[PDB]
């Protein structure tokens, strides 16, 4: 990770730029939902001039930050990502049906990812990394004893101190963890994104069975969708009351939501109260709220990771 | 015989059952009438909660008898959804 | 429970023809493919006719507890296909319907029945007490359990095999019965058995595998058809690597895999002499089955060897 | 530094010595669309490894890679994969009445 100076964000800054021109082809017909690429490149230009408005005058302090030569250099990769794809793609980058534009979307997602964590780590600003406040205490525990105050550290390094807590048994779970975690796709894990995913995956004491039983093994999890995307999913099932999915917030992250048919052919969307999503999901079973994961008979047992 | 079923809307089903059948087994017809799960349905008869493994006769409900179908600081059901729903403003 | 005599078989005669007249209506624009009610209710007729020219002691046929249980079953089947379109009036003429998914379900259980029927009946001679358990393991279990019976109820099967294969709850329980209770009458024949254990093999790790490949892996779709795999496969028809795994209601027993190539096509296939969960380990290091439904996280079944 | 691999259609990719075989494969990915586990890639009779480096193969500028799609297992007597296909259609097929 290089040194950053204002070059290289006004690099950055013209990349984004073009980025955005590409995307707004009209023959893109994109969406206006989140993750909305010609807003968050806009958002995330507009947070780093506020950055470097914070830090006019020290920027010699600014620019040998970890986290931050990090970030630009994500950033800089992923725009670079996104004009290739557009090249690459040609005409079929307008079939959403495509590789192409399902790159696109993924990219997008990841676009709102950084912005969120740039905002979480600068919230004024103002570099707060080593001050972070991690949500669940015994998360909070692993990472000060790990790593201290970093904000940011290499995927080999974390992997490495979870493994003494949490064993990965296999190289193929490690990729596959990895590739939750590392929610802007840079090969490292940063401090805000462990506080999401130890948000999700609460509690701390059965982390990975967590992760396994909810993002992996549950045809029930959607990953990203939005509100209006949870009720077209669960319109083929508005009949079948207690056909349910539950899915994340690229608006809010480290936040589950779920959708449910009703027995009155309405669709409801609601967050577990003060519990982890799998005690909401055994309750919910139950209680004759969700039975149908995406509408599937057959409903995954969560009740043995329950201590 | 034929029982009815008031639900909350004020709606009246009628079931044909028999003496010997379980609160189990009306449910399940509730629900081939009415397509709510059976553990969504909570039954009342003459001041009581009607438990599953019981029969019709034992709680003495006769030919005609008509049953009932049937968190602090929380949001409504409706309150929850719109919340949901405005993380989504642009 | 009850005695088979001829009046009884005609019942069931005279209401299986009712439930294809109601399946005749044009309004309902049933599909061309199986399960295929207007095929299966006349070729159930005609194995029971079948059946009954072997026995013309119909004493004896009446009274194997087999045959009464089917026959009950298919009494009460039919019966509850009838309520559902009086019950379901214009709403079963609407696919996304309740009462069309009710009927969608059981077209299912009666093909079911007919073949478990034709399995214990073969050329429509009681052969129930000799029917070959495909896997050793089960057979063996089933023999100390039940030595030549056809047919036990639910809680008998469950509890001798919650002996062998705990069950952890209640709830494990009536999720385990409705895979392996395919004709939906409270009984497990040793021919429903033999299909749960030929998907769920290995023996020695049967509820294991039956949870992880039908109850915790999005890859599995139940039972459709090999049209239908190519329907669900489309939306990922650009993404290689996307596959399903599914059921054929023509061929019980068999599992079958639909995956999308690096070219754009979509190929089926079916394990070659191994558990469905290696050849979906192996698929996945080799790089055919890597996305399940499309999803980009997939089940490691590795722990199951 | 560049290089080339060969559908006949020879395409190009920019790469450092110092990227390993498993990126390789990745920026195939990107043109191709080819899952990296089914590529192999062969360079002057071998197949290279997804471990060892471009500067682990004395890979040079301007040199070719060739590309061949790993395939199912193919055993002895085995269906062909369209013949699999064929016959699991065919499992459908009915007459009525
Ligand atoms: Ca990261
Ligand atoms: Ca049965």
């Amino acid at each position: 990770p290089g040194t950053v100076d204002k070059k290289m964000v006004e690099k950055c800054w013209k990349l984004m730029d073009k980025v955005v021109r590409l995307c707004q082809n009209p023959k893109l017909a994109l969406k206006n939902s989140p993750p909305y690429i010609l807003d968050l490149l806009p958002d995330t230009y507009q947070h780093l001039r506020t950055i470097l408005s914070r830090y006019e005058g020290k920027m010699e302090t600014l620019g040998e930050n970890e986290y931050f030569r990090v970030f630009m250099e994500n950033l800089m990769k992923k725009t670079k990502q996104t004009i290739s794809l557009f090249k690459e793609g040609k005409e079929r980058m307008y079939e959403e049906n495509s590789q192409p534009r399902r790159n696109l979307t993924k990219l997008s997602l990841i676009f709102s990812h950084m912005l969120a964590e740039l905002k979480g780590i600068f919230p004024s600003g103002l570099f707060q990394g080593d001050t972070f406040r991690i949500t669940k205490a015994d998360a909070a525990e692993f990472w000060r004893k790990a790593f201290g105050e970093k904000t940011i550290v290499p995927w080999k390094s974390f992997r490495q101190a979870l493994h003494e807590v949490h064993p990965i048994s296999s190289g193929l779970e490690a990729m596959a963890l990895k590739s939750t975690i590392d929610l802007t796709c840079n090969d490292y894990i940063s401090v805000f994104e462990f506080d999401i995913f130890t948000r999700l995956f609460q509690p701390w004491s059965s982390l990975l069975r967590n992760w396994n039983s909810l993002a992996v093994t549950h045809p029930g999890y959607m990953a990203f969708l939005t509100y209006d995307e949870v009720k077209a999913r669960l319109q083929k099932f508005i009949h079948k009351p207690g056909s349910y999915i539950f899915r994340l917030s690229c608006t809010r992250l480290g936040q589950w939501a779920i959708g449910y048919v009703t027995a009155d052919g309405n669709i409801l969307q609601t967050i577990p109260h003060n519990k982890p999503l799998f005690q909401a999901l055994i309750d919910g079973f139950r209680e004759g709220f969700y039975l149908f994961p995406d509408g599937r008979n057959q409903n995954p047992d969560l009740t043995g990771l329950c201590e | 015989m034929q029982i009815f079923v008031k639900t909350l809307t004020g709606k009246t089903i009628t079931l044909e059952v028999e003496p010997s059948d379980t609160i189990e087994n009306v449910k399940a017809k509730i629900q081939d009438k009415e397509g709510i799960p059976p553990d969504q349905q909570r039954l009342i008869f003459a001041g009581k909660q009607l438990e599953d493994g019981r029969t019709l006769s034992d709680y003495n409900i006769q030919k005609e008898s008509t049953l009932h179908l049937v968190p602090g600081g929380s949001m409504t059901v409706e309150e929850m959804d719109s919340w949901i729903k405005s993380w989504d403003q642009m």
